[PDB]
């Protein structure tokens, strides 16, 4: 199914927003309830930077590598969780502060694996 | 139950093994493999006989003994397989193919080692499910929290591990190859100054016992040295296996002082107090307060009387003047890694994170990187 459908269907439970970002920084799709800086986000991933800022909220990067990004706002405003779709795009999700970023990562990685086949 | 999850915590010196949901490990035994002497290199000779743990030590006169884990890292995989086989069949008496198995690892364990553990568990032992966790992360969890900085010190390695929500923080982990075995060796050395002659492997084991029974960390080292010089108040008697008694004085506190002054054994590293501070400073500015407030000690080499109070003093001197600092030193801390594993493996919300055999079959050994973080 479509890019919008795969990324959009992730918005359930603890996951509140999603964005699919090419390795260039180009946003292929993002849910309409937010607006991510794609170049900033992809550089945090690529360069393993210590924080990611989305819409004025600083999320401290607590785990980052070729396949995963976990960042948490220390003040309690939530998490950013990223997985990679076959080295072609970064799929990120906003996760509610009470949600576990680990289980969110499992779901986001599953969707990233599906996205890889249509990119 | 027929299929209860297993918890194995593999250390440089000791294996701690048992069943998820138990309060303590059922089996604690030395992480050693003994193979017949002079048969390691011999014409037409295979490696058919081997012994593990306490049996290897009992037969030391006919075996060459080796430690498969060095400074917390698996370095001899053939012998490590023997440790695991012994754990399942001889210590726990289970069929590994019938039990999910949670294992532990050092922080910064290389990718190849993580994959090899996973491969061995699925392909050799045919476990139905597996998980691996960082030792310090388990100890922290055992203390009832997921944010803090762990001082983990065992037989082979010491780490400072700052952790936030169960994640060991990027760039901030410190490894120091100074731990219990080095402290035993140092105690043998300084007892020579008193006119004793501890040298052999058997004598090393006696000194390990002296260390565990009589050593402590001085609150102020120079003051303690002055007390030991002026009087006999700190001196203690120790009875050797043959019945002879010796006296130990300032060696009681000079031995573990090495943790705070690694120069005692010619190491250039700063002491564990300073490496704690340095680790905290490599973490996000907004996380540091919570790390200072949650210093957790784990491992056998954190058992010295006085160590928590010494750490409180030393960290207070390094930290900002108003910083709230707390050292948590659980009485159970020689087994807190294992206990953390037991609690985690029994937790309802953890069960989804087991790596299943099916997942291993689909993804291969790198499945460990997908699920164990
Ligand atoms: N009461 C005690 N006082 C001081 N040292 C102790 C005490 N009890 C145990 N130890 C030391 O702790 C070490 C064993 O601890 P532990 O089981 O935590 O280490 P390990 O997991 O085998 O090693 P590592 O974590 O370094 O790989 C030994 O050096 C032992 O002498
Ligand atoms: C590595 C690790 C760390 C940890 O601290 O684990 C604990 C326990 C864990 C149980 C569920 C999780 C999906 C399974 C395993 C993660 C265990 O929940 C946590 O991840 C979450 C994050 S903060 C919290 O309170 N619970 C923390
Ligand atoms: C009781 C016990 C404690 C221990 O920590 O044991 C572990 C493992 C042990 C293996 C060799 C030893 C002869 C066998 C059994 C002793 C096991 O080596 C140690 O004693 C080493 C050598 S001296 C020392 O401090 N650590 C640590
Ligand atoms: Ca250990």
């Amino acid at each position: 199914m479509s890019l919008e459908q795969l990324a959009g269907r992730l918005i359930s439970g603890d996951i509140g927003a999603t964005a699919v970002i090419k390795m260039t920084g180009e946003i292929i799709y993002q849910s309409p309830n937010w607006s991510v800086d794609g170049v900033h986000a992809i550089n945090v991933y690529k360069n393993r930077e210590p924080s990611i800022i989305i819409q004025g909220v600083k999320y401290s990067v607590i785990d980052v590598n070729e396949d995963r990004l976990i960042a948490t706002n220390v003040g309690g405003q939530g998490h950013i969780v990223g997985a990679v779709a076959g080295g072609k795009a970064l799929l990120i999700g906003y996760v509610s502060p009470n949600g576990d970023a680990r289980t969110a990562y499992i779901q986001i990685d599953k969707t990233a694996r599906q996205l890889s086949k249509i990119l | 139950d027929e299929t209860t999850a297993l918890v194995c915590d593999n250390g440089s010196g000791l294996v701690k093994a048992g069943f998820a949901g138990d309060d303590a490990p059922r089996a604690v035994f030395p992480s050693i493999v003994g193979r017949p002497r002079h048969q390691g290199v011999m014409v037409g000779m295979g490696q058919k006989d081997s012994y593990v743990g306490d049996e290897a030590q009992s037969k030391r006169g006919i075996l060459t003994l080796k430690y498969p884990i060095e400074h917390g890292i698996i370095t001899n995989w053939d012998d490590m397989e023997k440790i695991w086989h012994h754990t399942f069949y001889n210590e726990l008496r289970v069929a590994p193919e019938e039990h999910p198995t949670l294992l532990t690892e050092a922080p910064l364990n290389p990718k190849a080692n993580r994959e090899k553990m996973t491969q061995i568990m699925f392909e050799t032992f045919n476990v139905p499910a597996m998980y691996v966790a960082i030792q310090a992360v388990l100890s922290l969890y055992a203390s009832g929290r997921t944010t803090g900085i762990v001082l983990d010190s065992g037989d082979g390695v010491t780490h400072n591990v700052p952790i936030y929500e169960g994640y060991a923080l990027p760039h901030a982990i410190m490894r120091l190859d100074l731990a219990g075995r080095d402290l035993t060796d140092y105690l043998m050395k300084i007892l020579t100054e008193r006119g004793y002659s501890f040298v052999t492997t058997a004598e090393r084991e006696i000194v390990r016992d002296i260390k565990e029974k009589l050593c402590y960390v001085a609150l102020d080292f120079e003051n303690e040295m002055a007390t030991a010089a002026s009087s006999s108040s700190l001196e203690k008697s120790y009875e050797l296996p043959d019945g002879q008694v010796i006296t130990i004085g300032n060696e009681r506190f000079r031995c573990p002082e090495t943790l705070f002054q690694p120069s005692f054994i010619g190491m250039e590293s700063a002491g564990i107090h300073e490496t704690t501070y340095n680790s905290i400073m490599k973490c996000d500015i907004d996380i540091r307060k919570d790390l200072y407030a949650n210093n957790v000690m784990s491992g056998g080499t954190t058992m010295y009387p006085g160590i928590a109070d010494r750490m409180q003093k030393e960290i207070t001197a390094l930290a900002p003047s108003t910083m709230k600092i707390k050292i948590i030193a659980p009485p159970e801390r020689k087994y807190s890694v294992w206990i953390g594993g037991s609690i985690l493996a029994s937790l309802s919300t953890f069960q989804q994170m087991w790596i299943t055999k099916q997942e291993y079959d689909e993804a291969g050994p790198s499945i460990v990187h997908r699920k164990c973080f």
